[PDB]
RNA sequence: AUAUUGGCGAGAGACCGAUAGCGAACAAGUACAGUGAUGGAAAGAUGAAAAGAACUUUGAAAAGAGAGUGAAAAAGUACGUGAAAUUGUUGAAAGGGAAGGGCAUUUGAUCAGACA
């Protein structure tokens, strides 16, 4: 010693957490977003894709499919702020879409089981997209910004 | 003698497979090593070392999957220091040390010459043995590239050349390949159980010997 | 490599520093053969040594546009020295029995001794230039 | 008394102490609970003082009873402490009846940290480690330095290249 | 243990005035004792000075970035202390410790859990 | 009994540690300066032991390169350790009538843990 040791010393009991007031509340999500809307994808695998949207998830994702028959775009988790949201809708009802949550999700080649759901969706969901006209070339298609665009002013 | 050449060593019977392993939790410099051992050895394979398997566990898979030599790397801090040739079934093991290593050649895909020197003593020529067995007893001749193992003192320097020959009785050669120091320690005898040399400080005192 | 290197030293010589300096980097990098018949030029006044550092009042001269320089000179004492090592140096890569052809000056360097006098320190490296290489498909 | 052995050692030397770069204050003698010290967490300045320790693997709680300041010879009482973890909590609790809470759940704590030292077996059983540290003597450093730069100045490869393919190439013309 | 985010206020080394201009001039701190010095009156553009805005978080100060103090150590008995502390303070091996004791160190704070802040000293291979 | 900065001879120190301590640790009251009275320096350490480098080669020689001795010439009489100023070489970078400094970042260089 080479130091001599302190007198008082700090306690090594550790200290139990002060009662939180912070309640989870359910996400309030944008009027723009109703089950069965055609959506552009920002950030990710996916970037510039024009996507369906199906169904809003618990952990504040929203479930969102291609088709991947049209845009190869699967069943996908996304979230809601990285995401532009059209006016344009489809009908969603057809669709089974009730099944699967984020326990499917969970990950801790492809599974057969994902491609035969995607398909089942896909078929129900090909039943709506048919009536419209060229809405199928419209969901294929790419989303980009030509030169000239300004996004404040684009009424989506 | 000739029974040892076969029993402890592989000779020109079959291609030897040398099972280049490293220590664990090594960093780029061990797998940039490997990338120099990937070359100059003749079937490597690279086994990425994922903790446990303690030694005795590998010899198991090694016998299973039929290699004939095991050749591990090891890193104290970013540089590269060590270098382990064990051979799988009986187990006559090398250990070695590593003071340089300096980075114009680029070579071909053709297999070089081997040369060594100075191995008057018996144990200088059981670790002649061991490069002899190790590397390739291919040479395609054609290529024009060797390996030299020289051993002037107790330290052994491989290098690799580009041979040109003039009719006016001499030959010119080009740098190539890795600059390398090698030291023997050890010779463990069984896999890694016994010792035969195993350096000391007690030597260097005599200034000469040279084992 | 010291495998493929000879090297001369003088120690503690009584020349002037400044024109060592100068005559030491004039030669620097440059085969062995060229190098003492450039200065055996030097001391004929054929070719003039270029002064870039130590070169206050040096007269301007024609030969000094080998160089890119307008000053130059002709110091017969600092080359007398130089020459002697480089031929001290060549001696000595033939007593370790290297190539006489291939040889070129690599490190030369001079720095100053203790001392008014003004002595100085000379060290010069000469090493092979070596390519002798072939390849095959 | 004991107030009087405190002041006297807070300020004034107890002579086994160091000073961290922290301030804090370590009491290295090797009765105390806590490894800082501090007033009555230090097992001189307290004349009422309970401890865990080991000697072996048997961990054993010392107790200090100040009935026994005239005799330092017999000063810690110690107890075997099972080896059961639960039990031995329990089997704490019972020496610390009418305690200060400070030893209560100290000396319970002192005794979680010893027997998780006890992961020295779960290193040593799984051990088999192809590594171990070597010393870098600086004689041994230069050993195997000036004497490689010494070993290659007399080596000459390249004229034991150009021999031993000569030599080699003509016998085998 | 539990730590807040280190933050330094001054990451940067509060050098002498002029240390920089002249060798024999020490870069270690003096205060400038002059009346007509404009570092004293602190212009705009000059040198910053240690005043004691610049003091460093009570619950974060003497933390090594992995929220341990350190603790210098030279040998067993010494390293023993830190046996009930191992998640604030983290043992220190001091610089005049042979390699042959050093290796005792590290195997006996292995086993206790004490964190070693300099292992690598005098470990070569 | 008392004094004792000289002499003869001891014993000590919370003294100085080679720009200090006497001027002088040493060819020191020496070298030298002054007509003279006088004035008056600088200057310690190879290694345990010279084992102080046999021999070969290059050179007119001093020396150089090998070789050897030593635990170590990163101890070779210019010898313990060998700082800075100042200089040489090598590698990086910058530079159109200044430079160094502060805040912030890019770029290049380099480095620390955690993953025990």
């Amino acid at each position: 010693s080479a130091q001599k040791a302190p007198k008082w010393y700090p306690s090594e009991d550790v200290a139990a957490l002060k009662k939180t007031r912070k309640a989870a509340r359910p996400q309030k999500l944008r009027a723009s977003l109703v089950p069965g809307t055609v959506l552009i994808l920002l950030a990710g695998r996916f970037r510039g894709k024009r996507v369906v949207y199906l169904k809003h998830l618990e952990d504040n994702t929203l479930l969102i499919s291609g088709p991947f028959k049209v845009n190869g775009v699967p069943l996908r988790r996304v979230n809601a702020r990285y995401v532009i949201a059209t006016s344009t809708k489809v009908s969603v009802e057809g669709v089974n879409v009730e099944k699967f949550n984020v326990e499917y999700f969970a990950k801790e080649e492809i599974k057969a089981e994902r491609v035969e759901d995607q398909k089942v969706v896909d078929k129900a969901l090909i039943a709506e997209i048919k009536k419209t006209p060229l809405l199928k070339q419209y969901l294929s298609a790419s989303f980009s910004l030509k030169n000239g665009d300004k996004p404040h002013m684009l009424k989506f | 003698e000739d029974d040892l050449m076969r029993y402890f060593n592989s000779n020109s019977n079959e291609p030897p497979k040398i099972f280049l392993t490293t220590n664990v939790n090594a960093k780029k410099s061990a797998y940039e090593f490997a990338n120099i051992l990937i070359e100059i050895l003749p079937n490597v394979t690279f086994v990425k070392r994922k903790f446990g398997y303690k030694l005795k566990e590998i010899s198991d898979i090694c016998i299973k999957r039929n290699f004939t030599d095991i050749v591990i790397i090891n890193e104290d801090k970013k540089k590269v220091t060590g270098l382990t040739f064990i051979h799988l079934p009986e187990g006559p093991t090398f250990y070695f040390k590593l003071s340089s290593f300096v980075e114009h050649g680029r070579p071909t895909s053709h297999i070089p010459e081997l040369i060594l020197n100075n191995f008057q003593t018996r144990l200088g020529q059981t670790v002649g043995r061991l490069f002899q067995s190790i590397l390739p007893q291919n040479p395609d001749i054609e290529g024009r590239q060797v390996i030299t193992l020289h051993n002037q003192r107790d330290y052994i320097f491989f290098r690799r050349h580009r041979y040109v020959f003039k009719d006016n009785e001499r030959v010119g050669l080009q740098e190539l390949g890795p600059q390398f120091t090698l030291k023997l320690k050890r010779l463990q005898r069984g896999i890694k159980e016994e010792t035969e040399w195993e350096h000391k400080p007690e030597m260097d005192k005599e200034k000469k010997k040279f084992y | 490599n010291p495998a493929k290197s000879a090297s001369a030293r003088g120690s503690y010589l009584r020349v002037s520093f400044k024109n060592t300096r100068e005559t030491a980097q004039a030669i620097n990098g440059w085969e062995l053969t060229k190098a003492q018949k450039y200065l055996e030029q030097v001391l004929d006044h054929q070719r003039a040594i270029p002064f870039r550092r130590f070169n206050s009042s040096i007269g301007r001269t024609a030969q000094g546009k080998e160089f890119g320089v307008t000053k130059a000179r002709w110091p017969a004492k600092s080359v007398k020295f130089v020459q002697g090592l480089l031929q001290n140096a060549a001696a000595n890569a033939e007593a370790k029995g290297l190539d006489a052809t291939k040889l070129y000056v690599s490190h030369i360097q001079v720095n100053q001794a203790p001392k008014e006098s003004s002595p100085s320190h000379i060290e010069l490296v000469v090493t092979e230039k070596e390519e002798a290489v072939a390849k095959a498909a | 008394s004991d107030e009087i052995v405190w002041q006297v050692i807070n300020q004034s030397f107890c002579s086994h102490r160091i000073k961290a770069p922290n301030g804090q204050n370590f009491c290295r003698n090797e009765y105390n609970v806590t490894g800082l010290c501090t007033r009555q967490s230090c097992p001189l300045a307290n004349s009422k003082y309970a401890t865990v320790k080991c000697d072996n693997g048997k961990l054993y709680l010392y107790m200090k009873t100040p009935e026994r300041a005239h005799t330092p010879a017999k000063l810690w009482e110690r107890i075997k402490l099972s080896k059961n973890y639960t039990k031995a909590l329990q089997q704490i609790d019972e020496h610390l009846l009418h305690w200060s809470k400070f030893f209560r759940h100290k000396c319970k704590q002192r005794f979680t940290k010893l027997t998780q030292v006890m992961i020295t077996e779960r290193r040593l059983a799984l051990r088999e480690e192809e590594r171990h540290y070597v010393g870098v003597a600086p004689k041994v450093k230069r050993r195997e330095q000036n004497r490689e730069r010494k070993a290659l100045v007399a080596a000459k490869i390249e004229k034991a290249i150009e021999k031993e393919l000569m030599d080699r190439l003509k016998s085998g013309a | 243990l539990p730590h807040p985010k280190i933050v330094k206020k001054h990451t940067k080394k509060f050098k002498r005035h002029h240390s920089d201009r002249y060798h024999r001039v020490a870069e270690n701190w003096r205060k400038q004792k002059g009346i007509d010095s404009v570092v004293r009156r602190r212009f705009r553009g000059n040198i910053s000075q240690p005043k004691i805005g610049y003091g460093s978080n009570k619950k974060t100060k003497f933390l090594s970035p992995s929220g341990h103090k350190t603790f210098l150590v030279a040998n067993v008995k010494d390293l023993e202390t830190l046996t009930m502390h191992t998640k604030t303070y983290a043992a220190e091996i001091a610089h005049n410790i042979s390699a042959k004791n050093r290796v005792v160190i590290l195997a006996r704070a292995k086993a206790l859990g004490i964190k070693v802040t300099n292992p690598k000293g005098r470990l070569a291979l």
